[PDB]
């Protein structure tokens, strides 16, 4: 099953950008939706073979195959529709191999888009995109980066001295200087947690326009 | 239809990209 | 009484500035305190003789009086203490008239620092600080403003025709295509009193760095 | 002390400030 491998991608609150690869063009349009275009080059021009429009929940999957016969030019935008329509898991298996490079697109971009940005005495912090398990990046004034994903997390010190750490199992053993840098990240961490799960449930009852990214204090 | 599966996409026109996204905390500087 | 002239001054979460005027200097320093200096010229120069700082909420009021004899010069800061202390209902009337200077600028500072941005479809509106009542811009993307105070409404048009209006009272009568444009604004308000609303009390329990000054969304 | 509740304070040195507060939102922009 695709559920089992990957979850449905959700492109809510990303920045569109169409961004071409050498076989594919993957997209995430104003529409939110994430679009995928197959390419092939014939006689030294590019063309589309088919193209795969997911929704913004990645639950809906639109597929077409624009025909020359047999393709459509490369554009500065996706072809027009002339179809077949899934559901995320009744989508076939020849299919999602592709639906796992949006997928995985998303989820890069997820994983840069900041959503919450806050300012404290010492630090800008900033939650990302990719929930669960966020990003989180902590950029001292002083000079010092923090960087905490699921797994791992990065620590670079004014000199520049740039090294990383599995999860928390090194945590206890460092410069107590630096033990006093991720006391306070991990503060922002919590706070950064708290007003997305608030900002949050207000936006599930507001309903209208987004309520991320957001920026947060000030100095 | 050869697979997609290997494509690269992450390129410096993906960076500008991050960048700008960046770009609005990057206020109070 | 002087509670019931004036409520206590509030200077939470407002840049600092030195304001000078002809006789006197007020200030909002680094530590949200807000100070009134008396300034005297002799001599042709410029000296201070007495100096009014505000806590940061108006309940505590710190005068001094710096002597050279008979004063000190003025400067880019103000004056270190050599003292007498009050909370604002002991405050003798001899210095109210002072206290609602800094307690009228402060006021007037906090109508015009921005509390919440909100980005809509259509807008991007700003919830003041000068709270309850605070004042409210919404600045279309059109070209159209709306400012909201207490008691009266400005709007402007693209044409740059711009006009006022009393408590709602002329609120029905008006080109319905201007009844489009304050529905919505209408809307940014419920929205952005909400998201004080809860922020505020979140920022009531964290106790650290403030919540406000604050942005959301985009486009 | 003749009286302060006369001092007029809103002046461009202000309306600068006040520029400055504003010019957050500007970011779209």
């Amino acid at each position: 099953t695709l559920r089992s491998i990957t979850s449905p991608l959700v492109a809510h609150r990303l920045k569109p950008i169409r961004q071409k690869t050498k076989k594919a063009v993957v997209s995430i349009l104003d529409s939110e939706e994430v679009c995928v275009e197959l390419v092939k080059e014939y006689a030294s021009q590019e063309y589309v073979k088919e193209v795969l429009q997911i929704s913004s929940d990645g639950n809906t999957i639109t597929i077409y195959y624009p025909n020359g016969g047999r393709g459509f030019p490369l554009a500065d935008r996706p072809p027009s529709p002339t179809i077949s329509r899934y559901s995320f898991d009744n989508l076939p298996e020849k299919y999602w191999r592709k639906y796992q490079y949006a997928s995985r697109f998303v989820q890069l971009v997820r994983s840069k888009s900041p959503k919450i940005t806050y300012f404290t005495r010492y630090a800008k912090c900033i939650l990302m995109e990719n929930s669960p398990g966020a990003d989180f990046e902590v950029w001292f004034y002083d000079g010092v980066k923090i960087h905490k994903t699921e797994d791992f997390i990065q620590v670079i010190e004014k000199t520049g001295k740039s090294y990383t750490l599995k999860s928390e199992s090194e945590v206890n053993s460092l410069k107590e200087e630096i033990k006093m840098y991720m006391d306070h990240a991990n503060e922002g961490h919590r706070i950064c947690l708290a007003l997305e799960s608030i900002i949050s449930e207000e936006e599930r009852k507001t309903r209208s326009a987004p309520f991320f990214p957001i920026i947060i204090g000030r100095k | 239809d050869d697979d997609i599966d290997d494509e690269m996409f992450y390129d410096d026109h993906l960076e500008a990209y991050f960048e700008q996204l960046a770009i609005p905390g990057m206020i109070y500087e």
